[PDB]
């Protein structure tokens, strides 16, 4: 996988691949990594497929029945802290799950890392899998706070491009979702080899 | 079982045009050493159903005491409802796969034969519960040396008389005597058939070692 | 060990050598490994020294308490039944070869081996522990079909012997034990008593 | 596995009278990609070529190390080699170091000097020859490209549709592979001529 | 592999499967296991191919340039002594199964070589996967003295029940018949195995693939 | 952890590495050079094992100028690669082999401008940009990112400030200061170290 | 100590068209070396709509199918109505991952029709990650089959081909192809072809020899 | 790899961590705080192990709290301490042990500033400083140069800078910035963040 | 393997059983075991089948020379001599139980016993291989002080007969050798003509 996602002016970009891999094998190359828990709230998938799927639906489960009872969305924060604590009781187990819980709170913007070896802490971007090295260069050397809502759209579609790029385990196509106050969008769907084209011209 | 110690070695099994024919030798060999010379390794499960177990003895005895006392809880109530050949080989996948998930596997490999409702009934039951039906089956060294004779009959002639399928099985039982270390000249012939189940006395196959002279 | 049970008419002929061993120092030279469940029920006990022994004074409770609840004197299979049931579901924890001979007025003299699978089955004649490899020949080369209750306590003692003789993890004494419908009587060998085999080299 | 340390896929064809080789691009240790245009296929005498594919090392060491022996051949025979001679050759180098072998399966294709006949095999990595009428391959995506091979290949193939062939095999087959990619190479020989052609791969 | 030896009234018949394997992946459908070793000597192998192959030359290397200073035919104990020594060398790390089958001016003489350098003198020989499979046909069929197509027939059944029943083995089967008075190579013997006929059009059409670079170079 | 860098143009090659030398926890030099002059117009950049950095890349370097004194030229860069590579790749399954992964870069009379990667497997490869080290996983999706065949070099030098300063954000190991050399066809000449 | 695991090799195919959907599998049941059976077809059917695949080992592959179908009547039993595929899927992901630290070795293939009577096809892992796609291959001989169909059925790699909507003959001739030239490569794929066919009325059954060696 | 440092004077206790989040090569966060606030007068400095030291250290946070609430005063940071220890020292031979190594730092209104050191293996010890990570291997001799028990906390900062100064010029980890926070009788006080 | 070897007045019996075995398949169930090294001595072979063929192959070049370089008929001792200076060599590398009987015109009938360690000591009589261990307590029992070549090659058969029956590595074929001045007489018992000794149970 590689997995992005940094919070601006105008709200939280998230970006992934869709390469799954079983070993050296590329198993799918359409595989939708951000999960809509809420109209509102996202959440990304890398590490174990099965792991990152079971735990976020879980995840999903969970929100919408604090919805129904608190009559209220859930926060950013107590979304993370959730997932955090039911991927915790199996630390050193074998769950393989490295995530980013993005949505729009009360709070503001909300952007959380959650692992499956217990991490959970608040950032302004992160990248996560294992081209996420390669997103990161890419990422922070074009960043600014006060960047227009299509300048950040590009930033995040190119730093996944140079991930799949250097990375064995990252491809297929980049896909963006652009989180705003009234909740997230779905923004675009863009084949690697496309991108291949048009970043060569 | 973790570690089998009293073992059975190939069991035998081929369907005819009347019934099933099963055939196991009468040896428990402890490692190398030939223990046990005199021991059945084939039992009657019900009128229409038989067994034979390759592995662990110990283990195919408690499987033995299960089944049997399957058998005589039906035969009580008399509802004119008996376990099929089928079902049994069903149960039998049931109770291997469990505890081998249980890591604590029976070790056993089973041929179940049947005759019931016109055809005829051959099962294959492994110690993980990998089950399967098949015309002509063969556990142990038989899979290697006894199965290729049997399939290769079965390729020219798919279906059998109980004779001919009797005197394939004396062939089979010849070679595995030749070429398995684990083996023993002493064997029964299980039969099953529209009259029931027979499991007939020791048995031995006759051999030939005139190769003795020609090697010069 | 070498531990032995043979089956005549009129019940049962047992031996067993006298060696205990820690690794390959004899703790006890003089051991009594026929041990008495009922009154002519006996076991012959090999491998483990604490195992056998604990299965042996389970199965001696068991079958007191069962005998005197079905008013019986108690089945020989009965007595072997309980050693099976106990030697098979704890398989993997037990070092324990058993032969269980014994008499009943119901079936006369048995003989029952349990070996360490926890199977259980009769024979004319058993033969168990380390030692017994040695003898399997000699013991299938000299048993004859219908031998008289002196002939049987001359051919355990000579098959252990031999037994004795080549295998170091056996040793000492041969004690032998004849239960028929009378009772139990028993005798031990000693020195010049055990069947002497010459040692046969140049 | 220490063949899927680097990657890497190696392909050869038969033609009606010529042989196409073809081989990924991708020079990687391990996940990270390093070099988009690295070099396996390799020259042995004009109209006859080896595709080394496994540990990038044993390539390259095994290429220059031929090529020594093969200079000397055609120096000290007044010819030029011939297509089983140089598999006799390759499978001799690769057995001399049989207790402790260069990781790489190589693949030689070419036409015969003077009857113009085609030739293609594939070797082990202590060199046992393998001559086969259709196709040849080597690397991580063994499978993926047999499959490809298996169901395209057709008996007579001109250049072009030998080509087509080669190509479309060798990208699909790579396209399902991850440590193989970034670019495919195709060498066409023929009795005239010698295409050489890159073609248009995904990049990721 | 399955490969497998017998003796006849007139000489030996040798045995070969033809499928080589590289991990659980089937690598040439078509493999040549018989092995010549002289005019009036063959050898089977089955194991590691390439040690197979490269052994089996370098007795037929040595054999050749024993029977130039003898000026006479070769021996089939001459053939087992070389390869039994050498493979005991190597402690088996030559992974070297073989059938050695020839005639002499003894008569006609079959071997089973093991990889570790142990010999076996008989009139019946299997090696390989598939050995057990082709011993069930000798074990079943097998009559001393048998006539040349009888033996023929017996052997390629052998091979066949390798072919059918291991995995290791498949596709064609090869002969080698070696007589006082004749030796007949019978490379394709049976061919029980076939692709089937495809059904699909994959005809990839001229031009359906981009090209990024070309260079055209001519030739003499 | 030790880092390379190789960036090369029309004309020039601009190469940088670290001055950091450390011992588990702690940083025992502050200037130290992982450069090595083999001719007037090739540098070795060495990293790796504690010991053999230093005896391999010495070996090579005066092998290079006992060929200068032998023959009254100098070897061409493309040969100093393949010389480099020969002796790594004989001693990979020897008694001593040599865990060194380095980075040759060289002006050629009549090539130009040359870099060579090389792993300590000693495959050799010859790339526009390469780099070396855990920072080398950080910065080589910049230099795929604003790479471009004619690039000059006073915006080479403004890239590998770009490398240099994401090492100082997301590299977890203190890297403050850069040797700067460039490559051309007047020699090496030696650049303003980068310091944070 | 013991393997509660044995490979019995197999692999199985499915297309989704627009109005079929086809499940494809060799019958060849193995192990080690030896074959223990040449007549057992992985697809099996669940409901009127959907069909399964399971390879690996076989022993997983029973229980889970046995599984499925206790689950199938459960369901119909509380929610009286037949289980729609895209529910049977969803599912077995969770069944699978159930036994995530004990996991079933096991590679399902469920294909059928949809709500809206169109072409289905779902591929899992051990563990239970799912996802729709339009052609999938699991098992043995995945690795083979794949490559053919992302260049036939996607059009992927070739330059200038309009992409021509599956019919049921050429799927069915793909199918076939595949199969006979995966039987040539991998040994554990061999004997037969079982394919399944399912349409607007019930399901139907093929069979196709392969290579028996 | 984390540093925690901690200054007792004669009425005030100083303490700093640097706020770095790391990934195995990456740096995650640039503002990692790794002090808990326990009461108006109490902080638990922890660091250890992924999951381990968030889960620990809230556990005991939202006890101490529990604690305010049913009684309506708060724990000493002695009493807090020997809670803290009582907790990690029941867990050792448990299921599951937390692997964390903690500074724990309270004013009292009786026995007054306080500064507790603990091993992840739960052993409690009072000291005038202390320090965890591979930073107090470079850092604990300079604070027994340096120390006297009737510092001013104007001077201990002073100490403090000279220690973080040491990180940046050996320590081989990049530690740019540090939280720094006092406790005295007025209660926790937010310093300006060290950075270099 | 059982291999065995008995000594008499006029010479030598040799006894051998047929089965070799790869794992618990039988490679060849009809082997010689039997290895003649000069006109007069043999060998009995058991473990590793290349490593005893590769001594055996030896010993016989070296007694070869060594008898025509003396001009003297050679010592069954010089040739157990041989087997011993190789077997204690290689200890560590081979798996070799060898027995070296045979016949020399100045000490006679000679039945030299190599085991595994390469130690060389002269019985009576011998047994070895795996088989043997069952067949002890019988060959302790039965062999007598001057038995008659006759009586020598029941005496082997037997003992066989009973260790093929019990042990599964050893099996098929009794293979016989008498040693004396006259020359070498070999004889081979199938099927039937193995001493038949019944099962009896119950
Ligand atoms: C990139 C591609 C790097 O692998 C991503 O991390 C990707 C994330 C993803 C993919 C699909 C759906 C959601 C998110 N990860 C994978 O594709 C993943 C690689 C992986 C294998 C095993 C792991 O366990 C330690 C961790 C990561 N691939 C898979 O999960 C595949 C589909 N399934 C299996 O390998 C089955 N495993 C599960 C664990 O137990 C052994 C069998
Ligand atoms: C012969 C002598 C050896 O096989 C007999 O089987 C004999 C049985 C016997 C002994 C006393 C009373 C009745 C019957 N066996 C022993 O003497 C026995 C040897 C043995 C040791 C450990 C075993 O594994 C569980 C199995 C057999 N010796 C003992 O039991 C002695 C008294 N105890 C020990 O050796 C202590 N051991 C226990 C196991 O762990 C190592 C230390
Ligand atoms: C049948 C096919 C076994 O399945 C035969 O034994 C056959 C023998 C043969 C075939 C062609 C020509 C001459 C003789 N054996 C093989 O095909 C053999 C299988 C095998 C693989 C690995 C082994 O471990 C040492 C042993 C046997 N296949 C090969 O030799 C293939 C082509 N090579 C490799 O798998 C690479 N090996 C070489 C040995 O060292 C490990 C890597
Ligand atoms: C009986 C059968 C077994 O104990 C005999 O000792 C017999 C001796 C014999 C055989 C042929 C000709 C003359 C005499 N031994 C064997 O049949 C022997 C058993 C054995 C195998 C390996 C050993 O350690 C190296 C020791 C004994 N069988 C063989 O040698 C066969 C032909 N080869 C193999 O089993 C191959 N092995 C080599 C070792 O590693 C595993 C595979």
């Amino acid at each position: 996988t590689t997995t992005l996602a940094f919070k601006f002016l105008h709200g939280v970009i998230v970006a992934a691949d869709s390469r799954a891999t079983a070993g050296a094998y590329i198993a799918s190359q359409t595989v939708k990594k951000v999960i809509e828990i809420n109209p509102y709230l996202l959440g990304t998938m890398a590490g174990g497929a099965a792991d990152c799927s079971f735990w976020e639906r879980l995840l999903a489960r969970q929100c919408r029945i604090y919805e129904l009872r608190n009559k209220e969305r859930i926060s950013v924060a107590a979304a993370s802290k959730l997932l955090a604590n039911m991927v915790y009781q199996y630390k050193g187990m074998g769950l393989s799950m490295g995530t980013m819980i993005c949505g729009w709170d009360k709070r503001g913007p909300g952007l959380y890392y959650v692992d499956s070896e217990g991490n959970r802490i608040s950032g302004t971007a992160f990248s996560v899998g294992s081209g996420s090295v390669y997103a990161y260069g890419v990422m922070d050397r074009g960043y600014s706070y006060d960047l227009k809502v299509e300048e950040a759209y590009d930033l995040a579609r190119r730093a996944i491009y140079q991930a799949t790029y250097r990375d064995a385990y990252s491809g297929g196509a980049v896909n963006l979702y652009h989180v705003r106050e009234d909740g997230w969008i779905r923004v675009s769907s863009d084949n690697v080899a496309d991108l291949h084209d048009k970043y060569s011209s | 079982t973790q570690n089998p110690m009293v073992t059975g070695t190939s069991v035998l099994g081929v369907k005819f045009d009347g019934g099933v024919v099963i055939a196991a030798d009468m040896l428990g060999s402890y490692g190398s050493l030939a223990r046990f010379r005199n021991i059945s390794r084939i039992m009657r499960v019900n009128d229409s159903t038989m067994l034979g177990a390759s592995g662990d003895y110990a283990d195919f005895q408690y499987l033995k005491q299960v089944l049997g006392q399957m058998v005589i809880d039906e035969e009580l109530l008399g509802d004119g409802h008996s376990y099929s050949p089928r079902a049994i080989h069903s149960w039998l996948t049931r109770a291997m796969y469990s505890r081998r998930s249980k890591m604590n596997p029976l070790w056993n490999t089973m041929v179940i034969g049947g005759y019931a409702d016109g055809e005829s009934f051959l099962g294959y039951v492994d110690m993980l519960g990998v089950a399967y039906e098949a015309p002509s089956l063969a556990t142990g060294y038989g899979a290697y040396l006894a199965q290729p004779l049997l399939r290769e009959v079965l390729e020219k002639q798919p279906v059998l008389s109980q004779t001919e399928a009797r005197e394939l099985v004396e062939r089979c039982m010849r070679v595995l005597y030749y070429r398995d270390a684990r083996s023993y000249n002493r064997f029964q012939i299980a039969t099953v058939t529209e009259k029931g189940v027979e499991i007939e006395g020791p048995l031995s196959a006759q051999t030939n070692w005139d190769i003795a002279h020609m090697i010069s | 060990t070498t531990i032995m049970a043979v089956q005549f008419n009129g019940g049962v002929v047992l031996g067993a050598d006298s060696r205990t061993t820690t690794g390959s120092y004899i703790a006890n030279r003089v051991t009594d490994k026929l041990t008495p469940i009922h009154d002519h029920i006996f076991c012959c006990r090999s491998g483990s020294a604490a195992d056998t022994q604990a299965v042996a004074d389970a199965v001696t409770y068991q079958l007191g308490f069962h005998s005197i609840e079905l008013n019986e004197p108690p089945l020989v299979h009965t007595a072997a039944s309980l050693f099976k049931e106990m030697c098979y579901r704890y398989r993997e924890d037990l070092m324990a070869g058993i032969i269980i001979a014994g008499w009943d007025p119901q079936e006369g003299g048995q003989v029952y081996s349990v070996p360490m699978g926890g199977m259980m089955v009769r024979q004319s004649f058993a033969i168990g522990g380390s030692g017994s490899s040695y003898i399997y020949g000699y013991v299938d080369a000299t048993y004859r079909e219908g031998m008289t209750k002196d002939e049987c306590l001359q051919f355990t003692a000579n098959a252990l012997a031999l037994a004795m003789e080549r295998d170091g993890s056996s040793g000492g004494v041969i004690r032998l034990a004849a239960i028929q419908e009378s009772g139990v009587e028993r005798q031990v060998l000693l020195g010049d008593q055990i069947p002497k085999f010459t040692i046969a080299t140049l | 596995s220490i063949m899927s340390y680097n990657g890497g896929a190696v392909m050869a064809m038969k033609g009606k009278n010529c042989v196409a080789i073809a081989a990924d691009r991708r020079f990687g240790i391990q996940a990270q990609m390093v070099t988009t245009d690295f070099q396996k296929i390799f020259p042995m005498g004009d109209r006859l070529y080896i595709g080394l594919a496994g540990l990038a090392t044993d390539v390259q060491t095994v290429a220059q190390r031929l090529k020594f022996r093969l200079n000397l051949y055609e120096l000290k025979e007044g010819r030029q080699i011939k297509p089983y001679t140089l598999m006799s050759m390759v499978a001799n180098l690769l057995y001399e170091k049989r207790f402790g072998p260069y990781y790489t399966e190589p693949v030689i294709a070419g036409l015969d000097p003077k009857t113009f006949k085609p030739f293609i095999c594939s070797l082990d990595l202590i060199g046992c020859p393998m001559v086969t009428d259709d196709f040849v391959v080597s690397g991580t995506c063994s499978e993926q490209m047999y499959g490809m091979c298996e169901s395209l290949w057709e008996p007579n193939m001109d250049p072009e549709h030998l080509f087509e062939t080669i190509s479309q095999a060798m990208l699909n087959a790579v396209d399902r592979d991850a440590v193989s990619g970034m670019g495919v190479i195709v060498h066409v020989i023929e009795k005239d001529k010698i295409t050489t052609r890159t073609l248009k791969a995904r990049m990721d | 592999t399955t490969i497998a030896g017998v003796v006849y009234k007139d000489g030996i018949v040798l045995g070969a499967d033809t499928r080589a394997t590289e991990g659980m992946v089937v690598a040439d459908k078509n493999c040549s296991k018989i092995h010549f070793i002289s005019p009036n000597i063959y050898c089977c192998g089955a194991g590691t191919a390439a040690d197979t192959d490269m052994t089996t030359q370098l007795i037929s290397s040595n054999l050749e340039l024993h029977s130039l200073t003898t000026g006479r035919l070769p021996r089939v104990v001459t053939a087992n002594r070389m390869l039994k020594q050498m493979l005991f060398r190597y402690q088996g790390y030559i992974g070297a199964a073989l059938v050695l089958g020839g005639v002499d001016v003894t008569g006609p003489h079959l071997y089973s070589i093991y990889p570790h350098g142990s010999t076996d003198k008989l009139p019946y020989v299997t090696m390989g996967s598939g050995s057990l499979a082709a011993m069930a046909v000798f074990e079943d069929k097998f009559r001393p003295d048998m006539e040349e197509e009888e033996a023929k027939k017996l052997v390629s059944e052998a091979i066949a029940a390798g072919i059918f029943n291991d995995l290791g083995s498949g596709s064609n089967i090869d002969l080698c018949v070696i007589s006082k008075s004749k030796l007949d190579f019978l490379r394709p013997f049976s061919v029980p195995n076939k692709k089937g006929t495809r059904l699909g059009r994959y005809r990839c059409e001229k031009g359906t693939t981009a090209v990024l670079t070309e260079k055209v170079t001519p030739l003499e | 952890m030790e880092y390379l860098i190789g960036i090369q143009g029309p004309d020039y090659v601009l190469v940088a590495s670290d001055r950091v030398a450390a011992s588990n926890i702690v940083q025992m030099k502050d200037d130290h050079d992982k450069m090595f002059k083999m001719s007037e117009k090739i540098l070795l950049l060495c990293v790796g094992e504690a010991g053999d950095t230093v005896q391999f890349a010495e070996y090579i370097q005066k092998n290079v100028q006992l060929y200068k004194m032998r023959n009254g030229y100098e070897l061409s860069p493309t040969a100093a690669a393949n010389f480099t590579r020969r002796n790594l790749a004989d001693c990979l399954r020897s008694r001593t082999p040599y865990h060194v992964n380095l980075l040759l870069a060289g002006y050629d009379e009549h090539e130009g401008p040359a870099l060579y990667y090389m792993d300590y497997l000693a495959a050799l490869a010859k790339a526009p940009f390469a780099a070396h080290g855990y920072g080398a996983f950080l910065t080589l999706s910049i230099l795929d990112r604003y790479y471009t065949p004619t690039i000059s070099r006073e915006r080479a030098v403004e890239l590998l400030r770009k490398c240099l300063e994401e090492l100082q954000k997301r590299f977890i190991l203190n890297l403050p200061t850069f040797s700067v050399r460039v490559i051309d066809k007047d020699g090496i000449h030696n650049l303003e170290n980068i310091a944070f | 100590r013991f393997s509660p695991y044995a490979f019995n090799g197999g692999t199985v195919l499915a297309i989704a068209g627009e109005d079929f959907s086809i499940v494809a599998s060799d019958t060849r049941l193995s192990e080690g070396f030896s074959i223990h059976t040449r007549d057992s077809p992985k697809c099996y059917k669940l409901t009127d709509k959907t069909v399964i695949g399971c390879s690996g080992f076989h022993g997983d592959c029973l229980t889970l199918t046995k599984i499925i179908e206790a689950r199938l009547k459960m369901y119909k039993h509380s929610n009286n109505k037949a289980m729609t595929t895209g529910a049977i899927a969803a599912m077995l992901s969770t069944i699978l991952y159930s036994r995530r630290f004990f996991p079933y070795y096991v590679y399902n293939i469920i294909g059928g029709l949809d709500e809206e009577g169109k072409g289905a096809v779902y591929s899992f892992d051990p563990v239970g990650s799912y996802q729709r796609d339009s052609f999938k291959a699991g098992g043995s001989a995945s690795a083979m089959l794949q490559p053919l169909l992302d260049n036939q059925v996607g059009f992927k790699n070739m330059q200038n081909v309009e992409h021509v909507p599956l019919t049921l003959d050429r799927a069915m001739r793909l199918v076939k192809d595949v199969f006979i030239s995966a039987a040539e490569r991998d040994v554990y794929t061999g004997d037969a072809l079982r394919i399944c066919i399912v349409t607007k009325e019930g399901i139907r059954e093929e069979t196709v020899p392969l290579r028996k060696d």
